[PDB]
């Protein structure tokens, strides 16, 4: 449960850098 | 094999950012650098996150792995993208500072060999479906 949040974290932050780096490539 | 190196690079890096040395626990140049410089860059606009990464698993030699395991199936479960990959080595530099800040150094070698078995084995098919590491350096360099 305490890896579930931790991943969950880990997800919403790389796939915002993700995003990011997806509007530059524009 | 390229990756083990790869994974090698990126966690010396890290590790040598608190002061701690690989040596105490054991082109594509231009995919090392850009992954420490993502890696980097995601641990400092998420600076609050990351003070704290680790803190709340309670990593024990006996627990670690399959801490480890737990965290990267949720993480990639519904898929694979390069922010993703990027968030594994960065809690993968988490992991390890943490080991050695609580003293438990024999982590360091094992965190490694998990990482490069879990990059070849489960990464690195959607890596070349997508342009390989050459595009990621693209993209993040």
């Amino acid at each position: 449960a305490s890896t579930k949040k931790l991943s969950e974290c880990l997800k919403r932050i790389g796939d915002e850098l993700d995003s990011n780096m997806e509007l530059q490539r524009m | 094999q390229s990756n083990r190196e790869l994974v090698v690079d990126f966690l010396s890096y890290k590790l040598s950012q608190k002061g701690y040395s690989w040596s105490q626990f054991s082109e594509s140049e231009a995919v090392k650098q850009a992954l420490r410089e993502a890696g980097d860059e995601f641990e400092l606009r998420y600076r609050r996150a990351f003070s704290d990464l680790t803190s709340q698993l309670h990593i024990t030699p006996g627990t670690a792995y399959q801490s480890f395991e737990q965290v990267v199936n949720e993480l990639f479960r519904d898929g694979v993208n390069w922010g993703r990959i990027v968030a594994f080595f960065s809690f993968g530099g988490a992991l390890c500072v943490e080991s050695v800040d609580k003293e438990m150094q024999v982590l360091v070698s094992r965190i490694a060999a998990w990482m490069a078995t879990y990059l070849n084995d489960h990464l690195e098919p959607w890596i070349q479906e997508n342009g390989g590491w050459d595009t990621f350096v693209e993209l993040y360099g």
